[PDB]
């Protein structure tokens, strides 16, 4: 998945 | 005489000022996989701001975001270079 | 013209590489950011820095490791490089327990401030937000 | 198939983040008078990003402020290159 | 491809916004010198192939009209955007001759989804104006 | 002289 930083 | 304290500092961003930056959560952050992957590909041959032009490209257009949550999902990302250099940088 | 790249030593390649948090920060764990740090590790060896790791550092010891290598003598280095990577907002990375402002690191390297670095170039690469905008792309 | 709408801009500050930005009185603006020399002397030679980090070193290294308020006397100044695009650019 | 296309039919335009006298309830003195800065400017771009408009004295309202109306244009057989902006300011704020503006609120207009016909074109913001009060001293070689 | 913008 993509995740925010 | 005498140079600014603030000169020959350079910032290389991973994302444009307010935004989000984005990271998957196998491969690593965009800007990164990008990043390692120009300056292989191209640090014998190109000066630093143009492999970071490069690295612009490749989050520019070959990135987009997967999430299961719809809010954050199809978002993109532009990286942020921010150069108080005052001369040209080649790694070789 | 063009820096002077060939003084004994390429420089140090600092990478600060802050997966965990503490809990009391509400902040989640950044999986994904070793396959980063291995890939900048990597990266930086075939380029001839003297690459140093990093892993979970409070917001004080960013500050004071910050304050240790701005202190060492880097007159045999061309340049220096330091990798962030980080949860953040504007102006602002976080250690694991809190924010520190990315201008108080970045100072200790000012021209005034580490001689021995003065004139040359000081790359700081930031994985890490700043802010919560969204960019929804055009095509 | 996107890109980011932040993409493609470049931002050419006369000055760092914070600080304040020199003008001479009858010269022009330490910036406006470089950038302007740069151009002239290399729009036919080199990239653009390249022609602005000449700008960098011309601000950088020439210039140094005169003023009968020493407050603001013998201050120094470095501009400040922020690049979201996403391929080089020439003039020629 | 590694370089944007420039051999469109025009390079563009380039705005310049000089604004030199302000009014008098926003106290700031007069920018002496700007008539040269902005003069140099048309010159160098004109020998650039760019449309230069020169600006003067605009208002807040009048700049942010006048980005306005600019992005709207048609720019499909340009190949970039050069903007100029001689002013007071301090971070992220460029100043009309009656007060602040955002810089985003100028920049937001040419946002690749707000104007279409300069989407993956180069769009250049040069800006001469302070981001703040603070002062470098240098440091001797 | 030099005066700041």
């Amino acid at each position: 998945i993509t995740v925010k930083d | 005489h005498k140079i600014p304290v603030e000169a020959d500092f350079l910032y290389a961003y991973s994302t444009a000022p307010g935004y989000y930056s984005w990271r998957n959560s196998k491969d690593g952050s965009w800007f990164i996989q990008s990043l390692c992957a120009m300056l292989k590909q191209y640090a014998d041959k190109l000066e630093f701001m143009h492999i970071l032009t490069r690295v612009n490209r490749k989050v520019a257009t070959e990135f987009e975001s997967f999430s299961f949550d719809a809010t954050f999902h199809a978002k993109k990302q532009i990286p942020c270079i921010v150069s108080m250099l005052t001369k040209e940088l080649y790694f070789y | 013209n063009s820096y002077k790249m060939d003084y004994p030593e390429m420089g140090l390649c600092i990478i600060i590489n802050n997966k965990n948090f503490h809990k009391s920060t509400g902040m989640t764990s950044r999986s994904g950011t070793d396959v980063d740090a291995a890939n900048l590790r990597e990266t930086f060896r075939n380029l001839k820095y003297e690459v140093r790791n990093k892993n979970d550092l409070t917001r004080e010891e960013i500050v004071e490791l910050m304050r240790d290598v701005s202190k060492e003598d880097h007159s045999k280095r061309s340049s220096f490089v330091c990798v962030l990577l980080s949860h953040g907002e504007e102006g602002i990375i976080f250690g694991t327990n809190g924010p520190v402002d990315l201008k108080k690191i970045t100072n200790f390297f000012r021209g005034d401030r580490c001689r021995s670095l003065t004139g040359k170039p000081k790359l700081f690469i930031i994985q890490a937000c700043r802010g919560t905008e969204l960019d929804c792309g055009i095509e």
